[PDB]
């Protein structure tokens, strides 16, 4: 690894610095030398790492629907030939996306989740890994559609079966967990009424749960409640 | 597209 | 050239495809590529080459000023040691952004000004030298500081005197040219009432040539002419 | 930061 010779705590500094400078492929290759280095991740450290690698697979995913839009229009009756150019090159993006998503699963797999015994670590990186095998379903195709299906469905399983026995019902990360096991209900398991009760039952047990909560918790799981009503508005 | 965090 | 085997063609509709998918290093690559090629760039090739460098060194020197800014800050009094990182971490994105100069610097070398004939073109080719030294001379600090800024004036005044020549005063190149000459005035020369004249100049001559454009050239020409206006404004 | 193009 590139950075093997540098230190833990370096390299947490500088995914820090890559944030605020919005570099975000620099801040995902600092955070995979920090994980390589062995330790347990804290709070903070989860959260840099999934800040870097969503913002750059969120980049790799935006190209990726504009070049597909392009490719299917290409497709259509009408369209003029314009050779193998569009579907190559959707198809380069599309395989440095399926690295991004391989590298992160390989980091929850050697060894993060493994290591991680408490609930708010191990909820954080099985919804990481539903997450991740949710960015390989969007642009599967193949024999191996279904099985990276049921791998997302399984880690967000998995999550939600701890988060419900371990976290309160506002737990930011149990709402997160939620809203985007809901969005692979709907978006990837053709499943909407699934995905719509699921954000309706997480929101309404938050909502019965604010009161327990200081103003700044409040904010927190109020942002994420937002979320969950703003797809329920988009879906209903 | 939906919101996801 | 990792680009070598691609057809100069498929190079150029994947630049398009890389812009409309807002991936601008793709774009510069493919455009890398296609001038590798040999051939002479149309006028629309020269600002696809020109838009993906443009917003690849674009990122990085809005990095680095962020890195640049949190270094001087913690070289203040008062400021605690935070060891290497930041100063490393600037460094390296400098080093980055000075490839893609060196890179772009190239490529006008290895053969696009030579063979540059026509006033659009050669002058074109100019600017760009003179805005990727620009670049070079917003990170210098050593030996060859003035050498840098030089050959960034040298580039721009070769420019300036082809346009003035060959050009309308409302040519959209000659007016961007003389833009992006006025702010190398101002900020890196240390030439501000230079830099006010030269926009002052450049923006009365356009006005008075407006009267012979089109509807479609008289945008092009006032969109700029509003550039000039606004750092006017900026700076008195 | 000023305009450039
Ligand atoms: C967006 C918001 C409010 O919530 C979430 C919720 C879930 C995820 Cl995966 C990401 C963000 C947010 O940025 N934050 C800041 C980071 C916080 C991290 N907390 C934990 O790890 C333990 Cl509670 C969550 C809220
Ligand atoms: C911004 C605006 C209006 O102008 C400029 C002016 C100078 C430069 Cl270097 C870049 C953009 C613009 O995008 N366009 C579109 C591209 C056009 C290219 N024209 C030529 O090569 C020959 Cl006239 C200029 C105007
Ligand atoms: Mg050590
Ligand atoms: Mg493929
Ligand atoms: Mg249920
Ligand atoms: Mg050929
Ligand atoms: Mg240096
Ligand atoms: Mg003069």
């Amino acid at each position: 690894g590139a950075m093997g010779s540098m230190e833990r705590a370096s390299l947490i500094q500088k995914a820090k610095l890559a944030e605020q400078a919005e570099r975000y492929e620099d801040m995902a290759a600092f955070m995979k030398g920090a994980v390589e280095k062995g330790e347990e991740l804290s709070c903070e450290e989860r959260n840099l790492l999934s800040v870097a690698y969503k913002n750059v697979v969120g980049g790799q995913r935006a190209a990726w629907r504009v070049l597909s839009s392009i490719e299917q229009k290409s497709n259509e009756e009408g369209s003029e030939e314009k050779g193998p150019e569009v579907r190559e090159y959707r198809e380069k993006v599309e395989t440095e996306l399926q690295g991004v998503c391989d590298t992160v699963l390989g980091l929850l797999d050697s060894h993060l989740i493994k290591e991680a015994g408490d609930a708010e670590s191990r909820v954080f990186y099985l919804k990481m890994k539903g997450d991740y095998y949710r960015y390989l379903a969007e642009v599967a195709t193949g024999d191996d559609k279904k099985r990276i299906i049921d791998s997302a469905r399984s880690a967000y399983q998995e999550a939600m079966d701890i988060s419900k026995k371990e976290m309160p019902p506002t737990n930011p990360i149990r709402l997160g967990l939620a809203l985007n096991f809901s969005v692979f209900h709907y978006e990837i398991a053709n499943s909407p009424e699934e995905a719509i009760s699921l954000a309706k039952t997480t929101f309404d047990e938050a909502m019965a749960d604010l009161h327990t909560l200081s103003e700044d918790s409040y904010k927190d799981s109020t942002l994420i409640m937002q979320l969950l009503r703003d797809n329920l508005t988009l879906w209903t | 597209f939906p919101a996801t965090v």
